[PDB]
DNA sequence: GAGAATCCCGGTGCCGAGGCCGCTCAATTGGTCGTAGACAGCTCTAGCACCGCTTAAACGCACGTACGCGCTGTCCCCCGCGTTTTAACCGCCAAGGGGATTACTCCCTAGTCTCCAGGCACGTGTCAGATATATACATCCTGTTCCA
DNA sequence: TGGAACAGGATGTATATATCTGACACGTGCCTGGAGACTAGGGAGTAATCCCCTTGGCGGTTAAAACGCGGGGGACAGCGCGTACGTGCGTTTAAGCGGTGCTAGAGCTGTCTACGACCAATTGAGCGGCCTCGGCACCGGGATTCTC
């Protein structure tokens, strides 16, 4: 068996070499519809609109995780923890 | 030449709200800049809406939607209420 | 034919006519409606009234009688929605809100 | 700064051109290190020169090197941002043209 | 492998001359906005009166044209190796200039 | 007879209190079940802060009453 | 005709969050990162969808379009390419 | 005018007070009442 | 006389006439000068050629005779000036640049 | 109804630069969006400048200044060069 | 006019300390001064370049507060109080 | 021995004073000279209105104060009380300026 | 408890905030006319709901280990204070550069008409490329071996 | 006894070929948007003039910057432990695919009508200039508060 870290590095390389989506389409669609229900009842959605929402969400989360990793390395650790996310968002100005 | 500004109207509103308080020149300039910036933001949003919907005219509906898009929460709610009341009063009289 | 201002017609303090002229001359659309200046003037007046009320409260809490940029900055940065609206705006001669991290403060 | 004319330079007369009917002979190793492209180590062709350090490279060589990574000059480690930091050198192109056809 | 070549010098003299002085390249510096080479003295004397290149008339710099000129050892060695005798003539000139004024 | 005490953290705690009980007993069980020191507690009800020597029947506090708690560090 | 949709954020699974973190270059992940990420994504989606629905309602339509989504994202400073505009 | 009721702790403030005597919360506008998610107990 | 397009007159591949119409109908100014569309079309053509060249380079490098959004993303993000111009822009199906912090590497 | 796009001209430029390289539909859509964004940015900047200087016309000077304000460094330099060359070629006819 | 060289030394250590104190900083290292000087130089370079571009387009030779305001607004640094 | 304050007390006192104050903290003539020298590169023989340099100074100090707040937050995150160039660089990179 | 900082109070001055008056130009009122859009009608397409099947992926559990989190010790580098020095600031003067305004005229672009070919919708053949299969190379780890 | 070096098995991965295929690139009809001519009216270029404000210099007066000193507190490194996380396996869940059917609603077309641009006359609202008296900056003196 491999020591911890090798499989993580291989996964990092694999997912940085490819460009496909990483979130399940049907759960994402259900979440989008549930969120949209609070604003107007009985709406309809285009598949392209759902796809664009998914692309934007994944790009935003990837950027946020990059900033979180930078914070975690700055704090002399290799594990990302929620206060890193909080600091990153506070400095970005979203909270 | 003349230089138009909102100083008189700002002073009228200030006297309506706090009858016994004055305002300095720097504060009045800040208020004028604030009013101009908000005007520009709302007008730009309304123009973009009208261009998006293939319309040639800007209406109170476009202004209302721009206000909803720009102002947050309770500010947008009360601003919409005041705008609707003013439009209704102007149309009735 | 007595002249009655549109601001008095709609019960507003703001210059409806001037707002209409600025909308016409600003290159926003080919034509503008009739109620758009009234709506925009009402919104501007409401925002101005909110700001002025908060600033006046802040100023006379300090026991002064003149609104100053410090009072304006205090009002804006202490009202949550106003601060969100003006997040990217810098007010001259405003200073900063007093705040010190508790870690820096000694305790028991 | 670093451009003030020296006591020699401020009044030096031009070096007279040699208009006599004489030929010039060059060995294939006379201009070796002067014409070697630092990347491919071969005779220069479609030469490109950096703006800040004035270092010559093969066009394809420098394009590939910059695409691969390490956006600094391979010779002096000075950073260059993209292709826009280089200019073509038809002077050197013509020079090698007559020198080694 | 190239062979040893013998060429007429009048063929490359026009492409090896200096326009401003009419002489061979001495202390050759190039303008980098258009990559145009001149004698250091020639270009430094010209640059104090104009901000445009003598050849293609492109603006060298907005304020300080001296900021975009670099001395080029490449064309320096190019002339010293291509043309025979300039090195001897030149260093003899420096010695006989410095032989009387120290 | 029960009462409800609301904290600044949005926590509503139910207490079993008697109308004849004095506020000394009230903050006593407050410390007992929450650990809040007596000096840090301020009680607000009907737009007035309760006086130390008074009891509930003076304030006419009835069933299902809600009293607001304010914490000030000393 | 639908009644109510619930626990759809759960559909954002821990393996998916790990995959996103791996693409971001994270080697080691704690335990509360999943909940924090779910909250952040919910907030972002709420804002974008609110803007898009406002655009759609102004257009007097009943179908949310990719153009509306693109306009909302551009308004938020998140310009997106590939879906029109 | 008359005394105004605090939104946060409901203790009746005098017309001349612009911050609450107990919770020190700035008085809100006649239309918008001040919120609670600003600070904590300590 | 035979109609000669303004794009051919100025030696550009972009639609000068369409650009002029968009400028006139875009509510930008009351009047639009005659030389304005030519400048804008030339600038757009130059920028397109820059990116298209980089995209083509990446495409043939990967041995892909066809440019894809991955190639576009690589070309844009590998150049500092283009990246600064497109800092707030998201490219669909673009992925990310391969980059890992050295501290994360095995010792 | 017909919908206009820059696909034809993008293909022309692509064939000018890389003769043997093709482009996919998604990439073409991305390029079209990029061109539209750049056009909108430059036009907005030029309009703002014209309003600032109290002018009623948008000219090549406004376009050049907007390009200098927007594009960074070498990109702006080369864009200005190409624009001036194209303008002089068009007017010399 | 004078070459006017070596002026960014005038932002002194006490001034940087005062700015840090207004920011809520308790302890400052020794290199923060050089770092702050570099950052301020970059910021001023950007703003001045934008303002001078506006002024040159206006065909004037005097930089105005309105030009500075326009440059800051373009950069996203909207400033109130100067018109 | 004379009165001797422990390190930090004067620091908090200055923090309170300068957070209560609203005046500019940089010297007018040095800032003006720096502005003119920086402006020397773009054009020559330029002139400045006084309000222009005043606005420039206001914007500069506002930007620096915000940057120092972010730097302080980074320093506290790194379990320290002293700010450092690493904190400044991290703050700028997260903000997106580098 | 001694000592330095800062709030609380009372005077004083000075300058600018607010009120008042004159003018002029821009918002009102009135009418006409052309077209933007509001409404009704129709079409057809693409969004929603449903089915069954297959297998990819998520879930749950166990185990080992490596990394986060105190804890201690040391030493060196900011902090606070006193003394010297230096140049910022304020008040004053003087000159002229150029920003701001006005008047004339001229030429450049909007608007209209007519003509025609450039580009868009539509249809179709062919090959670039995803996918499948097999293989040798680069990583990785544990168990074994020789030297300290 | 451990610690550095090495060999062999397992696994991911780039490399070499064959499948077939759905999207790319090309050819065509035509119709709508772009090009050629011409007019006219106002935006803008050009020249002249005024005076506002920016630049440059001078002399005191300190307020603030610079330099040196002693020392204590904080940054950094080494250590130990035990807890949370990575890795692997087996089981369960439901997502993705391909197909069917229905119909709500987006999109296009005709009409006709009310609404906004444009032009004239005009008169009152708002801007420019002036003037004065009270609110705030600074002054000094106690009293309270925070540190060591
Ligand atoms: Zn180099
Ligand atoms: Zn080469
Ligand atoms: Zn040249
Ligand atoms: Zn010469
Ligand atoms: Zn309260």
């Amino acid at each position: 068996r491999y020591r911890p870290g090798t499989v993580a590095l291989r996964e990092i390389r694999r997912y940085q070499k490819s460009t496909e989506l990483l979130i399940r389409k049907l759960p994402f669609q259900r979440l989008v519809r549930e969120i949209a229900q609070d604003f107007k009842t009985d709406l309809r959605f285009q598949s392209s609109a759902v796809m664009a929402l998914q692309e934007a969400s994944e790009a935003y989360l990837v950027a946020l995780f990059e900033d979180t990793n930078l914070c975690a390395i700055h704090a002399k650790r290799v594990t990302i923890m929620p206060k890193d996310i909080q600091l990153a968002r506070r400095i970005r100005g979203e909270r | 030449t003349r230089k138009e500004s909102y100083a008189i109207y700002v002073y009228k509103v200030l006297k309506q709200v706090h009858p016994d308080t004055g305002i300095s020149s720097k504060a009045m300039s800040i208020m004028n800049s604030f009013v101009n910036d908000v005007f520009e933001r709302i007008a730009g949003e309304a123009s973009r809406l009208a261009h998006y919907n293939k319309r040639s005219t800007i209406t109170s509906r476009e202004i209302q939607t721009a206000v909803r898009l720009l102002l947050p929460g309770e500010l947008a709610k009360h601003a919409v209420s005041e705008g609707t009341k003013a439009v209704t009063k102007y149309t009735s009289a | 034919a007595k002249a009655k201002t549109r601001s008095s017609r709609a019960g507003l303090q703001f210059p409806v006519g001037r707002v209409h002229r600025l909308l016409r001359k600003g290159n926003y659309a080919e034509r503008v409606g009739a109620g758009a200046p009234v709506y925009l003037a009402a919104v501007l007046e409401y925002l101005t009234a909110e700001i002025l009320e908060l600033a006046g409260n802040a100023a006379r809490d300090n026991k002064k009688t003149r609104i100053i940029p410090r009072h304006l900055q205090l009002a804006v940065r202490n009202d949550e929605e106003l601060n969100k609206l003006l997040g990217r705006v810098t007010i001259a001669q405003g200073g900063v809100l007093p705040n010190i991290q508790s870690v820096l403060l000694p305790c028991k | 700064k670093t451009w003030e004319l020296s006591l020699y330079e401020l009044q030096r007369t031009p070096q007279e051109a040699i208009t006599d009917g004489l030929e010039i002979v060059v060995s294939p190793r006379s201009l070796h290190s002067e014409l070697m492209c630092p990347i491919c180590l071969d005779m220069l062709k479609n030469t490109m020169t950096t703006k800040e350090c004035l270092h010559r490279f093969c066009a394809d060589c420098i394009i590939t090197a910059l695409r691969s990574g390490n956006k600094e000059c391979p010779t002096c480690r000075k950073k260059l941002v993209s292709k826009r930091s280089l200019r073509p050198d038809p002077n050197f192109d013509a020079l090698i043209s007559k020198i080694y056809p | 492998m190239h062979r040893t070549t013998r060429i007429k010098i009048t063929e490359l003299n026009p492409h090896l001359m200096c326009v401003l002085c009419g002489g061979y390249f001495i202390d050759a510096t190039t303008i980098i906005e258009c990559l145009h080479s001149f004698c250091k003295t020639c270009i430094v004397r010209y640059l104090e009166t104009s901000k445009y290149c003598p050849i293609c008339d492109v603006q060298v710099h907005k304020t300080r044209p001296l900021l975009n000129i670099r001395s080029d050892k490449t064309l320096q060695d190019i002339v010293y190796k291509l043309v025979p005798g300039l090195f001897k003539n030149e260093m003899k000139r420096r010695r006989d200039f410095y032989a009387a004024h120290p | 007879m029960q009462i409800f005490v609301k904290t600044l953290t949005g926590k509503t705690i139910t207490l079993e209190v008697e109308p004849s009980d004095t506020i000394e007993n009230v903050k006593a069980k407050i410390q007992d079940k929450e650990g809040i020191p007596p000096d840090q507690q301020r009680l607000i009800f009907a737009g007035k802060q309760l006086e130390d020597g008074r009891t509930l029947s003076d304030y006419n506090i009835q069933k299902e009453s809600t009293l607001h708690l304010v914490l000030r560090l000393r | 005709h639908r009644k109510v949709l619930r626990d759809n954020i759960q559909g954002i699974t821990k393996p998916a969050i790990r995959r996103l973190a791996r693409r971001g270059g994270v080697k080691r992940i704690s335990g509360l990162i999943y909940e924090e990420t779910r909250g952040v994504l919910k907030v972002f989606l709420e804002n974008v969808i609110r803007d898009a629905v406002t655009y759609t309602e102004h257009a007097k339509r009943k179908t949310v379009t990719a153009m509306d989504v693109v306009y909302a994202l551009k308004r938020q400073g998140r310009t997106l390419y590939g879906f029109g505009g | 005018e008359g005394f105004w009721d605090c939104s946060v702790c409901t203790f009746r403030n005098s017309a001349e007070a612009f911050k609450c005597s107990i919770c020190d919360v700035r008085k809100g506008t006649s239309t918008r009442k001040p919120r609670i998610n600003s600070q904590l107990v300590a």
